[PDB]
């Protein structure tokens, strides 16, 4: 229930560049193939969201820029209606993420910058969550250790810009034991 | 999306009741310590640094 | 701080502000003369006082003629009666790795490891750690003989004003130039060099074990050190540096 201003192939399927008005108020402006979106196109939502990027068979595949209704923004490579590959995500508090994606979640070597503090979180991600050996890069120091749930979990190390290290472990959820040694760098 | 900031106590009512002057060695002139914004200075007491 | 120059050393004027009462001062002159009498020491230095929680732990050390042996340190509560502490080793100092915090009052307080840990052994092993890590010696005060017996330099002048600010003109007072220099320090910058009263005083304030105070003037003959502090190691130091 809508309109489409473009060319149609022999049966009446949507092909090539065209502008279509979806029945709820969504608007797609881009290429079409066999009645499905395929190519660089600008998909607009009525709520405020907007996707400008490539399509393969009515699904986001390849590099695509997504505008989210809360204020978030993602440009990265897509695969089958999901973020999959090298992608850059920005959040509502201007925090940016730069890393790998598997299925709509952070998975692999990802870099998270906390823009309220300027500190960095360079390390591995499991299921969109801080898990694995990583590097919590602050201004003058950095934490090389293990993360399990938004927090250091086990043994680790604190590398400083003054030319020293601080060995230690996390015996609790939020408590770090500073024992025993401090090394040279 | 914007966090709120607790404004300064510009009068002498709260933590700015006493004005503070700092000199390094006696004989040197005193340096006036500035007034304190709460949410930027006292909430950041999780830092712990040498002077 | 030497026992013969306790009043001749600027303790409260050193800038740390953790000194003694006249009661504690007169008690140290009389009692350190007593432990120079009954314990045959070549010279006795007042090591310092640990503040504690319910009582103060006054610590003094005595030395033989060999000048590089482990110190026969002494402790007191009311700063008048002093008795010897047991000698320390690495396995006994390992035992307090599961406990932390200040220590209070009488040596008979048992700490939970359950192996009961005495206050006295924790005190003397902590004294050994503060002796090993910090409380430096000045340059030129300890000269070397061909034999293993080291004598204190009677001709010690021994630090020019150009070498006051340097890290390399201070060695660790520990058997190991003669000794390990202060540039072999972790972290880099764990000592606060500070200029009081112009060139007439310098303080090497330790930050790994505060509030340790090293006591100059140059052109002297003091050549002293004093630790008054909370007693535990500053593991927080590379964060604040």
């Amino acid at each position: 229930l809508g309109e489409y201003e473009g060319e149609r192939n022999e049966v009446g399927e949507r092909h090539g560049h065209g502008k279509a008005r979806l029945p709820n108020g969504d608007t797609y402006e881009g290429s079409y193939e066999f009645g499905k979106r395929h190519g660089q196109g600008t998909y607009k939502f009525k709520n405020g969201a907007r996707y400008t990027g490539d399509y393969v068979k009515n699904k986001k595949h390849g590099q695509g820029t997504f505008i989210y209704p809360d204020g978030s923004r993602y440009e990265g490579e897509w695969a089958d209606d999901q973020r999959h590959g090298q992608g850059v995500y920005y959040y509502v508090n201007n925090d940016t993420y730069t890393g790998e994606w598997f299925n709509h979640q952070r998975h692999g070597q990802g870099t998270y910058l906390y823009a309220e503090t300027g500190s960095k979180y360079v390390g591995t991600w499991v299921h969109g969550q801080q898990e694995g050996a990583a590097e919590l890069i602050h201004l003058n120091h950095r934490y090389q250790g293990k993360f399990m749930n938004k927090n250091p979990v086990g043994p680790g190390k604190y590398v400083f810009d003054i030319g020293c290290e601080q060995h230690g472990e996390y015996r609790l959820t939020d408590t770090e034991r500073g024992e025993e040694e401090e090394e040279e760098e | 999306k914007a966090p709120q900031v607790i404004p300064k106590e510009e009068s002498r009512t709260g933590a700015n009741k006493y004005v503070y002057f700092v000199c390094n060695v006696p004989g040197r002139p005193w340096v006036r310590l500035p007034s304190v914004t709460p949410a930027q200075i006292v909430t950041a007491r999780k830092i712990k640094k040498f002077f | 701080m030497d026992a013969d120059s306790l009043l001749l050393s600027l303790e409260l004027a050193s800038g740390s502000g953790q000194g003694l009462s006249p009661d504690r001062r007169a008690s140290l002159l009389t009692s350190l003369m007593l432990v120079k009498r009954d314990y045959r020491f070549a010279r006795v230095l007042f090591w310092g006082r640990i503040l504690g929680l319910v009582a103060d732990y006054y610590i003094a050390q005595g030395l033989s003629e060999d000048q590089l042996a482990p110190r026969k340190t002494l402790y007191s509560l009311n700063c008048t009666e002093w008795s010897l502490l047991p000698p320390a080793t690495e396995e006994m100092a390992m035992q307090i790795s599961v406990v932390s915090g200040r220590f209070m009052g009488d040596p008979s307080h048992e700490y939970e490891h359950v192996v009961q840990i005495k206050e006295e052994t924790r005190l003397v092993s902590i004294i050994d750690q503060i002796d090993k890590a910090v409380a430096i010696i000045p340059r030129g005060a300890l000269f070397k003989t061909p034999f293993g017996v080291t004598h204190v330099n009677r001709t010690f002048e021994g630090l020019p004003l150009s070498e006051v600010r340097k890290l390399s003109s201070y060695f660790h007072f520990r058997e190991a130039d003669f000794l390990d220099s202060l540039e072999y320090d972790i972290p880099r910058g764990s000592w606060s060099i500070q200029m009081e009263r112009g060139n007439a005083l310098v303080v090497l304030r330790s930050l790994l074990w505060p509030g340790l105070t090293f006591y100059h003037a140059p052109r002297t003959k003091n050549y002293g050190y004093i630790y008054v502090g909370t007693g535990e190691k500053n593991m927080d130091l590379p964060f604040m540096l």
